[PDB]
C-alpha cells in the first residue's frame, strides 16, 4: 500500500546520488595539473 | 560549456525516458493508467492559484531587476567621462521599475479572489471552482513572464541609449521612443491579466 | 498502486518547480570569479 | 456541459498566446533597439526614420493580445473539451509563430540598421524583409482565429 | 541569447571603453592641428581635446620625439586601467592583444642575446604594453639564446614556440623570418579564440582578423621580390586566417612581379579598389596608406556592434593611429614641411 | 616543551591508526 | 463516435504544421538577411535581385499555413481516434520537413549572397541550391495533403 | 475543520525558500560588490567606509526574507488547512525569488558602481539612488507576503 | 481489427520517414553549399559540376517520400498493431539513415568542392565516395521495403 | 498520534543536509580564501595570522550546521508525526543553504580582500567589516533553523 | 516488530555512500595536492618529507568515512525497522559529502600552500593552519553520523 | 576514486622524477596513501558481505 513512498524514496535518492557521484566523477577526472615538471 | 552540460543531459535523460516510458504505456493496454484528468482534478486549487500569486509578483520583479543593472552598469560605466548622464538617463530605471509596479498591483489584485472552501471531493468542489484555481495560475504566468520580458527590453535598449548619450546629448530622447514601445509589452500582460479573471470568482 | 498519487505529486511539483530556482540561483553564484591583479 | 478539467486548457491558451508573443515583442525591440542607438552616434538623420523594426515587433505584441481577448472571453465555467483545445492550439499557434516572427525581425532590423548607417540604398531593401519577417506572425493570427471560432 | 548576459562582469569596461571613444580626436580637431605653425603651439591646440597639459612639464625646447613617447604613455596608463578590471571572458583577450608587442619585445630581446648585452637593453626600448616586469627569469638571462630559450617558455608566447626550433633561432633563420613565423602561429590562435567566443564578437572581429591576414599576405610577398628568400619561405610566411587562405595563398606563392600580385587581387572585390594606390603617379596615397584606411574603417565598424568583445581591440588601433597621426602631424611642422601634412588617416 | 608535544604526536598517531592500515594491507 | 480528448492531437497537428513552419521560415529570413546587409555596402546594385533567399523562405511559411487552415476546417467534435492521428501526423510532417527546408534556405542563401557580392557568376547557381532546399517543404507538403484527405 | 496529514508541508516549504532565496541575494549582493571593494581600494583608499553602501543595502536584503520566515514559522500548526499552508509558499516564493533579484541587481551595480565612484566621485550621488531602485523590489516581494502570510 | 491506438504507430512511420529524409536532405544541401560558394571566387567554370552534391541529396530526400506515400496508401481505420508497427519501423529505418547519409554527403561535399577547386582531379574521386554516401540511404530504402509490404 | 512508517525520512533528512550544505560552505570558505593566502605570503609574510580571519569566519558557518544537526537529531523518536519531521526538513535546508551562500561570499571576499591587502593596508579594516555582514547570513539561517525546532 | 522487506535498501546506501563519497574527497585531496608535491621538489628538494602533511589530512578523511561505514554495517540485521535504516542513511550522507567537502577544500588549500612554500617557508606555519580548519569539517561530519548511528 | 588519485599522482610524479631523482622516496610515499582508498574499500565490502 505505500507504493507511492518507496518508489520515489528509492528514486530521488538514486539519481539524487547519481547526480551528485557523476559531478564528482567529472571533477575529479580532469582537474588540470600542473604537469610539466 | 561545463555546468551547462548538465542541464543538457537532465534534459535529454528526462525525456529520453519519458519517450520509453511513453512507448510502454500505450502498447501494453496501460493509457487508462495515466489519467491527465486524476491529476488536474485530484490535487488542489489552492496550488495553482498560490503558484501564480506568488509568479505574479515574483518573476515580474525577475525581469525589473533584470533591466537595472543591465543599463545601470551602463550608467556607472559610460558616467566616468561624461557625468551628465546620470541624471536624464535614469527614465531608464524608471521604465523598468514601471513593470515590477505592474506586478506587485497584480498581485494583491489576484491575492484577493482567493478564499477558502471546506470540500475535498472533485465533485463536490465543482467546476466553478478548478476553472478558479487555473485562471489564477494563468493569469501569473501572463503577468509574470511578461513583465519579465519586457524587463529586459527595456534594460537593453535603456543600456544602448546610456552609451549613446555619453556620445551626443542629443539622441537620448529618439531613443526613448523605442523604449514606449518596449514598456508597452508590460501593460499587454495586465490587460489579459484581469481579463483571465475578471468573470472567476473562488469559494463555496 | 499509485507511483504518484496527490499528495507526493503536489510536493513534487512544488520542489522541482523551486530547485529550477535554486539551480538558478547557483548557477549565477558560481560565475562571479575574482580578479587576477590589483591596481 | 464539459469536466471540471475541461478550463484549464484554454486559460493554457490565453496564456502562450501572450507570453511567447510577449517574448517575441521583446526581441523583436531589443535585439532591434539595440541597433538603433549604435547607428544614433554617426548618423542621427535616421534616427527618426529606422524606428519601424521595432514597430512591426510591436504589432505581434497586438497579434497575441487580440487572441487572448478572444479566448478570455469565450472561456466560461463548463466548456466542452473540445472547445478548450482548440483554444489551446490556437494560443500556442499564435505565440510561437510570433515568436518566431519577433527573432526574425531582430535578427534582420538589427543588421539593417546597421547596412543602413553605412549606405542608405539599403532602406528600400530592409522594409521589404521586415514584410516578409512579420506575415510570419500574421499567418499565426489567421491560424488562430480559424481554430478558436469553430 | 548572447546578449542579455555580458553586462555581469564586463558592464562598467564597455561604456568606459566607449567614453574613451569620444575622446578621439575628429575630423575639426585635425583641421585645429594643421593650422598650427610652432610645436608650442601644437602644445595648447591639444589642451582643447582631452590629451591637455601632458606636455606641461617636459621642456622649453619641445622635440617631436619627446611628443611621440608622451603621447604613446598616455593610452599604456589607459590600456592598462583596463585590464585589471577585466575577470576573465576579457582578461585573456586583452591579454591576446598584448602578444602582438610582446612578440616585436622577444625579437628585440634575442638580437642583443646573440650579440651579448643584457637588462640595460630591456628597460628602456621595449614597449610598455606587451612588457617583462614579471617572470624575472627572464631578465637575468645572460647566456647565448640556449639556455635563455628555456627561460623563454615561461612566458605567454610560449605556445607560439611550437613551430621555433631552439637551434633554429641561433642565427640559422634570418631574425626578420622569426618575427613573420611567431605572428603568422599569433593569428591563428587569436582567430581560434575569438571563434570559441560566440555571438557579436565572433563576427565583429573575425573581419577585422581576415584582412590583417590579408595585409599581411599581401605585404609579404611584394616586399619579398628583390630579396633571396625561397617562395617556400614566403608561403610558410602567409597566416591561414582570411579570405585568401585556400586560393589565394597559393598564388602570391609564384607571383614574382607585382602585375601578379594585382590580378588575383582583383578576384576579391573588396581587396581591389585597394591596389589604386599607384605610385608611378608622383605624389599620391601608396599602398599602405590605403591599406591603413582599410583597418580603420573595420575598427570604426566594430563600435557599431554593442555588446561584444571586440570594441577593445578596435579602440587600441585607433588610439594607435591618433599617436600615428599626430606624431605626422608634428613632424610635418617642425620640419616646415607642410605640403603632406593632409596626408593622414581621418578616422572620426 | 613545546615542540616535543606537538610533533611526536604525530609519530604516536602515525603509528596507531597506522598499524590497522598496515594490517588491513596484508590483505 | 470517439473520445473526447481525441481531438487534442489533432489541435497539436493544426499548431505544429504552422509553427514548425514558421520557425523555419524565420531561420531563412534572418539568416538571409544577415547576409543582405553585408554584401549590401560595396554592392548597392544586387538589393532587389538579392532578396529571392527571403522569398523562397517565405513559401515555406504558406507551405505550413495551408496544411493548418485544411486540417482546422476538418476539425469536429467527436472525431475517431484514427482521423486524428492523420490530422497530427501531417502537421509534424509539413512542419519538420519545413523546419529543415527553412535552415537549409538559410545557410545557402547567406554564404550564397555573400558569394554574389564577390562574382556575379553565382547568382545562376545560387538559385538552383535554393530550389533544392526549397523542394524538401514541398515533399513534406504532398505527404501532409495525402495525410488530411484520409 | 483538520487538514491532510501532508497540509503543513508547503508552509515549512515556504519557509525555508524565504530565507534560502534570500540569503542566496544577499551572498551575491555581499560578494560581487565585496570584490569591488578590492579594486578600488588600491589606488583610492579614501573611500573604503564610503563604499560599503552596496553590502549594507544587499544585508537589507536578507532581513526581507528572516522576517517572512520568521512570520511563516510562527503562524506553523499541526493539522493546518490545505488553503492557509499554500498561502506561506506563496508567500516563500514572493519574497524569496524578489530578494535573490533584487541582491543580483544589487551586485552588478554595487561591483560597477564602486569602481566609477572611485575615478569620477560625482556618481556616487547618482550611484545610491539605482541601488535605492533595486532595493525597493526587495521591498515590493516584502509587502505583497505579507499579505499573504497574514490572509 | 486492431486496437485503436494502431494507427497512431503507422502515421509516426510515415512522419519520420519524411522529417527525418528531409533533414538529413537539408544537411547534405546546406553544408554542401556554403562549399560552392567558396570555390565560386576563384574557380567559376566548375559551378554547374558542382551542383551534382546538391542533387545526390536530393535522392535522399525522394528516397523517405516514396515510402511515406507507400506507408499513407496503406492506412486504413483500424488497421492491426502488427501491421502499424511493421510501418513505424519502417519509417525510422529510412529516415534515420537517410539522415546519416545526408549528413556523409555534407561532409564530404564541401571539403571535395572545396578539394577540386585547387585541384581538378580530384572531382573523378569526389563523386566516387558520394557514390558511397547515397547507397547508406538506398540500404535503408529497401529494407524500408520489404517492412512495408509485410 | 502515531505518524507514518516514512516520517522520519524527512526529519533525518533535516539533520543530514544541516551539515552537508553547511560543510560545502565552510569548504569554499576555505578553499577560495586559502589561495589568497598564499599568493598574499610571498611578498607581505607580516600578515598571515591576521589574514586566517577569513578562514574561520567559514569555520563559524560549520558550526552554525553542526549546532541545528545536533537539535535536529536529539529529537528524533520513532513514529514522530508528519507535521514534526517536516519542520526539521525545513529547519535543516535552510541553515545549510544559507550557510552555503554565507559560505559562498566568505570565499569571494576573503579571496578577493586578503590579496589587495598586500597592496594596502588600509583595506583590511573595510574588509573585516564586508566579512561581518556575510557571515550574518548563516546567522540569519540560525535562527530560523532554531524556530522550526523548537516547535 | 519486523520491519518491511525493503527497508535494509536505504541503510545499505548509507554504507556505500559514507566510503564511496569519503574516499572521493580524499582522492581529490592527495591527487590535487600530490601535484603540488611533484611541481614544488623540481627546485626544493629539501621540503619534500615536510610537505607531505596535506596529503595525510586527506587521508584522515577517508579513515572518517571508513568508521562510520563499519558503524552502520554492525546495525543491520534482516527486518531493522524503517526508522533506524533512515539513521544509517542519513548519517552517511552526512560524512561523506561532508567528507567530499572537506577532502575537495584540503586539495585546494593543500596544493596552492605548497606552491607558495617553495618561495618563502614561513608560509609552512601557517599553512597546516588553513589546513586544520579544512580538516575539521570532516570530523563535523563525524561526530554528527555517529550520534544518527547511535540511535 | 583510489584510481583517480594513483592516475594523477603518477602522472605528475613521474615527471619530476625524471628532472630530480630525489621525488623517488616522496612518490612512492604518495601512493602509499592513494592505494588505501581501494583498500578501505574492500573492508568495507567484505565486512557487508559476511552478514
Ligand atoms: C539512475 C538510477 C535509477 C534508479 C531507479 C529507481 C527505480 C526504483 C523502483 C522501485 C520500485 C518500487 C519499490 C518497491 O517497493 O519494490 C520492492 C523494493 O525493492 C527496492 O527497494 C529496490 C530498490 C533498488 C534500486 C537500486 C538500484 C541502483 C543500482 C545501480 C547500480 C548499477 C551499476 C552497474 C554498472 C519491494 O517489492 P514490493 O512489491 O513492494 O513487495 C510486495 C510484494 N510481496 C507482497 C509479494 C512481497
Ligand atoms: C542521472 C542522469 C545522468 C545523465 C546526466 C548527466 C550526464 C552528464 C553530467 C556531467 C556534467 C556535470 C556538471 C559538471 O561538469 O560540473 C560543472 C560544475 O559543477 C558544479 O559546479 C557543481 C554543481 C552541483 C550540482 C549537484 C547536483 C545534485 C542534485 C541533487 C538534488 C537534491 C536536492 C537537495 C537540495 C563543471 O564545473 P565548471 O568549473 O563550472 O566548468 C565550467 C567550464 N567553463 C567555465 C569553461 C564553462
Ligand atoms: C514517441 C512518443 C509516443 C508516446 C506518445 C503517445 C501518445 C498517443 C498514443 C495514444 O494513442 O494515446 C493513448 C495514451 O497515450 C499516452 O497517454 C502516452 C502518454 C505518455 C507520455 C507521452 C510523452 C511523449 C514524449 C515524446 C518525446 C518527444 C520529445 C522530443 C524533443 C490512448 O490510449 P487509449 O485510446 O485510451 O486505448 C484504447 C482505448 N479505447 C479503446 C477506449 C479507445
Ligand atoms: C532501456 C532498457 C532498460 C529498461 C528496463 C525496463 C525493464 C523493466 C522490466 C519490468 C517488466 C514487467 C512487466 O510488466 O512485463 C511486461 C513486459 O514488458 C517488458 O518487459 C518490455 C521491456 C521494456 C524495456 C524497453 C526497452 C526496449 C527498447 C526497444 C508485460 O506486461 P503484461 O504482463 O503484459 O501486463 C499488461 C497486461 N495487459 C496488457 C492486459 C494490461
Ligand atoms: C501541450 C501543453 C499542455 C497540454 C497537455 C496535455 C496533456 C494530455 C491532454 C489529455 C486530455 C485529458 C484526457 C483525460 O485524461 O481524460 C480521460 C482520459 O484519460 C485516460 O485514461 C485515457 C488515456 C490517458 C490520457 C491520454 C492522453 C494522451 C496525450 C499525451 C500526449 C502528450 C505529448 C506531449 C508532448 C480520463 O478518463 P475518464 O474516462 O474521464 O475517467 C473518469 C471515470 N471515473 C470517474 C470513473 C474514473
Ligand atoms: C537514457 C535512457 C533511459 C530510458 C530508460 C527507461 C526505463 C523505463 C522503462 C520501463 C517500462 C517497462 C515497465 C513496464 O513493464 O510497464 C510499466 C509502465 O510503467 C512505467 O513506465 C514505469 C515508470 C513510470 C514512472 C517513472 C517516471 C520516470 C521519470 C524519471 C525522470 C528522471 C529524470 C532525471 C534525469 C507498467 O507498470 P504497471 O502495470 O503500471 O505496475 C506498476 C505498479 N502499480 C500498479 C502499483 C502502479
Ligand atoms: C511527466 C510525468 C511522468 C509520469 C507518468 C506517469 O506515471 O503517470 C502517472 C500519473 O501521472 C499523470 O497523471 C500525468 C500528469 C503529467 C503532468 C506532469 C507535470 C500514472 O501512473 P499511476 O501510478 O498508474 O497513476 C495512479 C493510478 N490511478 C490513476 C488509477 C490512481
Ligand atoms: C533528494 C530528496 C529526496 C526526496 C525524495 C521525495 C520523497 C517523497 C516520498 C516520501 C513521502 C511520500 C508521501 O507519502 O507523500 C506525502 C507527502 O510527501 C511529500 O510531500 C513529498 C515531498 C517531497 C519533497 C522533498 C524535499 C526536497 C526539497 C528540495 C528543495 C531544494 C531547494 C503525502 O502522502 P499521500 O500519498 O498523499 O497519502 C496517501 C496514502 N498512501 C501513501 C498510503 C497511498
Ligand atoms: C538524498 C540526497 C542525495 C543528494 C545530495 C545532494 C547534495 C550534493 C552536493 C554537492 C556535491 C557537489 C560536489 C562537486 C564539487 C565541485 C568541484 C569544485 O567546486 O571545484
Amino acid at each position: 500500500f505505500e507504493y507511492p513512498v518507496v518508489f520515489n524514496l528509492v528514486l530521488w535518492i538514486m539519481i539524487g546520488l547519481a547526480l551528485t557521484l557523476i559531478v564528482t566523477c567529472y571533477n575529479i577526472w580532469n582537474m588540470d595539473p600542473g604537469y610539466d615538471s | 560549456t561545463g555546468l551547462v552540460l548538465l542541464y543538457s543531459g537532465v534534459f535529454v535523460a528526462f525525456w529520453a525516458c519519458l519517450l520509453v516510458v511513453g512507448i510502454c504505456y500505450t502498447i501494453f493496454d496501460l493509457g487508462f493508467r495515466f489519467d491527465v484528468a486524476w491529476f488536474l482534478t485530484e490535487t488542489s486549487p489552492f496550488m495553482w492559484s498560490n503558484l501564480g500569486i506568488g509568479l505574479a509578483i515574483s518573476l515580474s520583479v525577475v525581469g525589473a531587476a533584470w533591466g537595472i543593472y543591465i543599463t545601470g552598469s551602463s550608467i556607472i560605466g559610460g558616467g566616468v567621462k561624461a557625468p551628465r548622464i546620470k541624471t536624464k538617463n535614469l527614465v531608464s530605471i524608471i521604465f523598468c521599475e514601471a513593470v515590477a509596479i505592474y506586478g506587485i498591483i497584480m498581485a494583491i489584485v489576484i491575492s484577493n479572489m482567493a478564499e477558502p472552501f471546506s470540500a475535498t471531493d472533485p465533485k463536490a468542489i465543482g467546476h466553478r471552482n478548478y476553472h478558479a484555481g487555473y485562471s489564477m495560475f494563468g493569469a501569473g504566468l501572463t503577468v509574470g513572464l511578461s513583465n519579465l520580458f519586457c524587463g529586459v527590453c527595456v534594460g537593453i535598449v535603456g543600456s544602448g541609449a546610456a552609451l549613446a548619450d555619453a556620445q551626443n546629448p542629443s539622441l537620448f530622447v529618439k531613443i526613448l521612443i523605442v523604449e514606449i514601445f518596449g514598456s508597452a509589452i508590460g501593460l499587454f500582460g495586465v490587460i489579459v491579466a484581469i481579463l483571465q479573471t475578471s468573470r472567476v470568482k473562488m469559494g463555496d | 498502486a499509485g507511483f504518484f498519487s496527490p499528495g507526493i505529486w503536489m510536493g513534487l511539483l512544488t520542489s522541482l518547480f523551486m530547485l529550477f530556482i535554486f539551480t538558478y540561483g547557483l548557477h549565477m553564484i558560481l560565475s562571479l570569479k575574482t580578479m587576477d591583479r590589483f591596481d | 456541459n464539459g469536466p471540471e478539467y475541461a478550463s484549464f486548457f484554454a486559460v493554457m491558451g490565453a496564456s502562450a498566446a501572450m507570453v511567447f508573443s510577449a517574448l517575441g515583442a521583446a526581441y523583436g525591440t531589443a535585439k532591434s533597439g539595440t541597433g538603433i542607438a549604435a547607428m544614433s552616434v554617426m548618423r542621427p538623420e535616421m534616427i527618426m526614420k529606422s524606428i519601424i523594426p521595432v514597430v512591426m515587433a510591436g504589432i505581434i505584441a497586438i497579434y497575441g493580445l487580440v487572441v487572448a481577448v478572444l479566448i478570455a472571453n469565450s472561456l466560461n465555467d463548463g466548456i466542452s473539451l473540445y472547445r478548450s483545445f482548440l483554444q489551446l492550439g490556437a494560443g500556442l499557434s499564435v505565440g510561437l509563430s510570433g515568436l518566431a516572427a519577433g527573432f526574425a525581425i531582430g535578427i534582420v532590423g538589427d543588421a539593417g540598421v546597421r547596412g543602413t548607417a553605412q549606405q542608405p540604398r539599403l532602406f528600400v531593401g530592409m522594409i521589404l524583409i521586415l514584410i516578409f519577417a512579420e506575415v510570419l506572425g500574421l499567418y499565426g493570427l489567421i491560424v488562430a482565429l480559424i481554430l478558436s471560432t469553430k | 541569447f548572447p546578449e542579455l548576459y555580458f553586462n555581469v562582469d564586463n558592464g562598467y569596461l564597455e561604456g568606459l571603453v566607449r567614453g574613451l571613444k569620444a575622446g578621439v580626436l575628429s575630423q575639426a580637431d585635425y583641421l585645429n592641428l594643421v593650422q598650427c605653425e610652432t610645436l608650442e603651439d601644437l602644445k595648447l591646440h591639444l589642451q582643447s581635446t582631452d590629451y591637455g597639459n601632458f606636455l606641461a612639464n617636459e621642456a622649453s625646447p619641445l622635440t617631436v620625439s619627446v611628443i611621440d613617447d608622451r603621447l604613446k604613455e598616455k593610452m599604456v596608463v589607459e590600456f592598462r586601467h583596463m585590464r585589471n578590471h577585466a575577470y576573465e571572458p576579457l582578461a585573456s583577450f586583452l591579454d591576446f592583444i598584448t602578444y602582438s608587442y610582446m612578440i616585436d619585445n622577444v625579437i628585440l630581446l634575442i638580437t642583443g642575446t646573440l650579440h651579448q648585452r643584457s637588462i640595460a637593453e630591456l628597460v628602456p626600448k621595449c614597449h610598455p604594453l606587451g612588457s617583462f616586469e614579471q617572470m624575472e627569469a627572464v631578465n637575468i638571462a645572460q647566456t647565448p639564446a640556449e639556455l635563455y630559450n628555456a627561460i623563454l617558455v615561461d612566458t605567454p608566447l610560449a605556445a607560439f614556440f611550437q613551430d621555433c626550433i631552439s637551434e633554429q633561432d641561433l642565427d640559422e633563420m634570418n631574425i626578420e623570418i622569426i618575427r613573420n613565423t611567431l605572428y603568422k602561429a599569433y593569428l591563428e590562435s587569436f582567430y581560434k579564440f575569438c571563434t570559441l567566443l560566440g555571438g557579436t564578437t565572433a563576427d565583429a572581429m573575425c573581419p577585422i582578423l581576415e584582412f590583417e591576414a590579408d595585409r599581411r599576405a599581401f605585404i609579404i610577398t611584394i616586399n619579398s621580390f628583390g630579396t633571396e628568400l625561397s617562395k617556400e619561405d614566403r608561403a610558410k610566411l602567409f597566416p591561414h586566417c582570411g579570405r585568401l587562405y585556400p586560393e589565394g595563398l597559393a598564388q602570391l606563392a609564384r607571383a614574382d612581379d607585382y602585375e601578379q600580385v594585382k590580378n588575383v587581387a582583383d578576384y576579391y572585390p573588396e581587396y581591389k579598389l585597394l591596389f589604386e594606390g599607384a605610385g608611378s603617379n608622383p605624389g599620391d596615397k601608396t599602398l599602405e596608406d590605403r591599406f591603413f584606411e582599410h583597418e580603420v574603417k573595420l575598427n570604426k565598424l566594430a563600435f557599431l556592434n554593442q555588446f561584444h568583445f571586440g570594441v577593445f581591440y578596435a579602440f587600441v588601433k585607433l588610439k594607435e593611429q591618433e599617436c600615428r597621426n599626430i606624431v605626422w602631424i608634428a613632424e610635418c611642422i617642425a620640419q616646415r614641411h607642410r605640403a603632406k601634412i593632409d596626408n593622414y588617416i581621418p578616422i572620426f | 616543551f613545546g615542540d616535543t608535544m606537538v610533533h611526536q604526536a604525530i609519530h604516536t598517531i602515525e603509528y596507531c591508526l597506522g598499524c590497522i592500515s598496515n594490517t588491513a594491507s596484508y590483505l
